[PDB]
């Protein structure tokens, strides 16, 4: 009866009640180009759209229907993705259709995991996840930034975690900014923020200065939050500032105090160190590098021993340098039975 | 080593759909890398799978990529121009995606181009830059 | 009986299984109410990578214990 649903009909989707996924009767592309050129070649093209929207939203005003509305679509010729989404795609429906996306979600703040256990604003975040493109950046950057500011803790721990695969390279450095004014409100929201800024797009000077700000803060740190740090440490460090950070870390880092939960995330850790010197020969030969310079004092600790074995075990091109620090440094009264 | 593999590819079904994933999730890194190692495989995917398996199951798969390879028209330079350097290659290779791919790169020129007469520089080369921070790099290699 | 499974990012949720329950079945579960896809998850416990095959009991998992997911690939 409305202009949406009959378009809907027209383009190639069966709009069903309420209670399984909505059939599609064509291919997603050719569905996504026919509601194109059908809104393109109808009058009133620019006003359409508003009268699509209100049937959209008039229409999605019911719970169970939304729902459907967000989940996968059933293939004939089997699955696929929301309706939202394949709107979504759409660049002329897009800003109102984030517009509208936007609007009615704190109404979902605390009916959460209704009836089949599914998180409401988590679907209608991950209808926004791996877009191809972002029309306009801005609006949409401020919408999320302010919704991060509205939301109750874990949901939008869940938009901080999902804030890589959403935001175009058009709004990296802003969100850079912003990300970081939320990390001196909170420290319960430091490790989110820490891999976010650790997956963006950012300039090395403002990394310089959130590592200090990390680095500083070091041992006040549980072995939880340890691995996620730490790699956002060693994807950090510059061609120059190697020896320097490398030298810090080996001296504040204890691996004691910290010591079931900590024996599974002490293997975390260990594993996002063999990734960071896997691909990066700066870090692996600058640690090897930074053990035979504390060849001097008697007291370098366990980690400096595990740490030759796993550059052993990983890098093969520097056996040989690590075999020849290791006999001038056994020779030295240095590593020894206890 | 991507293009030693595609053998696999033709044969299997899993993999493809590993690889596609792959690349979809890779094409949003921050290394520099990633981004048009992405690119590559996905001119690679587009280049050899299918001349135009069942052809239907071709069209539209090739249709999927091309909208992928929509985001890599919108990020940094080396990525764009790696872009416009394979498509002759990717024309010639797989023909019947023509009429896609000149859409791709028209709409891609309908940025830069002020199509009214009697305005004297017909180009916006003022967009092709993008200045932040005092940092001034060249995009969209026009 | 109601145990853990804790991310990277360190987002707790509460997952309702038996010892009886095969490991792809918290694989199915974790699927259904977070969307993370059952081929990227990788199960830890107690230093051990959880094998897909075996069940709860293999590994010696009781209430309110805490597994640790890392995806094989980033934000899925």
């Amino acid at each position: 009866d409305s202009i949406f649903v009959k378009l809907l009909k027209i383009s190639g989707i069966i709009l069903k009640t309420g209670e399984s996924q909505n059939q599609l009767a064509v291919d997603q592309i050719a569905f996504q180009k026919k509601l194109f050129q059908t809104l393109r070649r109808h009058p009133s093209y620019p006003k359409i759209i508003e009268e699509f929207v209100s049937g959209l939203e008039s229409y999605i005003e019911d719970e169970d229907s939304f729902r459907n509305c967000l989940l996968s679509c059933e293939r004939l010729q089997s699955y696929s993705k929301s309706l939202i989404k394949l709107l979504l795609g759409i660049d002329i429906l897009q800003p109102a259709i984030i517009k509208t996306l936007f609007e009615k979600l704190p109404e979902y703040f605390f009916e959460n995991k209704n009836s089949d256990e599914i998180n409401i604003p988590r679907l209608i975040v991950s209808q926004l996840k791996w877009l191809d493109r972002v029309v306009d950046g801005k609006d949409l950057t401020t919408k999320i930034m302010q919704l991060i500011s509205i939301a109750p803790e874990n949901l939008q721990h869940d938009i901080i975690t999902s804030l890589p695969e959403i935001l175009g390279d058009s709004q990296h450095a802003d969100v850079g900014k912003e990300l970081s004014d939320l990390l001196i409100e909170n420290t319960s929201l430091t490790v989110p923020i820490l891999d976010v800024l650790s997956s963006l797009r950012l300039d090395p000077n403002f990394l310089l200065k959130v590592r200090q700000l990390v680095m500083d803060k070091l041992s006040s740190i549980r072995l939880e939050d340890l691995p996620v740090i730490i790699k956002f440490i060693l994807h950090s460090v510059t061609a120059m500032d190697t020896l320097e950070v490398i030298s810090e870390l080996r001296e504040k880092l204890d691996l004691q105090h910290c010591v079931s939960s900590g024996q599974s995330c002490i293997i975390l850790l260990f594993d996002v160190i063999k990734s960071a010197i896997r691909y990066e020969k700066t870090i692996s030969e600058a640690w090897i590098k930074a053990i035979e310079n504390t060849a001097s004092v008697s007291e370098h600790k366990v980690f400096d021993l595990v740490m030759l074995f796993i550059i052993y075990s990983t890098n093969t091109q520097t056996k040989k340098y690590i075999d020849r620090v290791l006999r001038n440094k056994i020779r030295s009264g240095c590593i020894q039975e206890q | 080593l991507l293009k030693a593999v595609q053998p696999l590819l033709k044969v299997s079904m899993s993999m493809r759909d590993c690889l596609i994933l792959v690349l979809r999730k890779a094409m949003f890194a921050n290394q520099l890398d990633a981004r048009k190692s992405a690119v590559a495989g996905f001119l690679l995917l587009l280049k050899n799978f299918k001349v135009l398996y069942n052809s239907v199951a071709n069209e539209t798969f090739c249709l999927e990529i091309m909208d992928s390879l929509r985001r890599c028209l919108s990020q940094q330079a080396d990525v764009r121009l790696m872009l416009y350097e394979g498509f002759y290659d990717v024309l010639r290779r797989n023909s019947q995606l023509a009429n896609s791919v000149m859409q791709t790169l028209l709409s891609q020129l309908k940025q830069f181009y002020e199509p009214e007469p009697d305005l004297l520089p017909p180009l916006k080369l003022e967009a092709c830059i993008l200045t932040q921070g005092d940092q001034i790099s060249l995009q969209e290699p026009l | 009986m109601q145990i853990f499974v804790k991310t990277l990012t360190g987002k707790t949720i509460t997952l309702e299984v038996e010892p009886s329950d095969t490991i792809e079945n918290v694989k199915a579960k974790i699927q259904d109410k977070e969307g993370i896809p059952p081929d990227q998850q990788r199960l830890i416990f107690a230093g051990k990578q959880l094998e897909d095959g075996r069940t709860l009991s293999d590994y010696n998992i009781q209430k309110e214990s805490t597994l640790h997911l890392v995806l094989r690939l980033r934000g899925g």
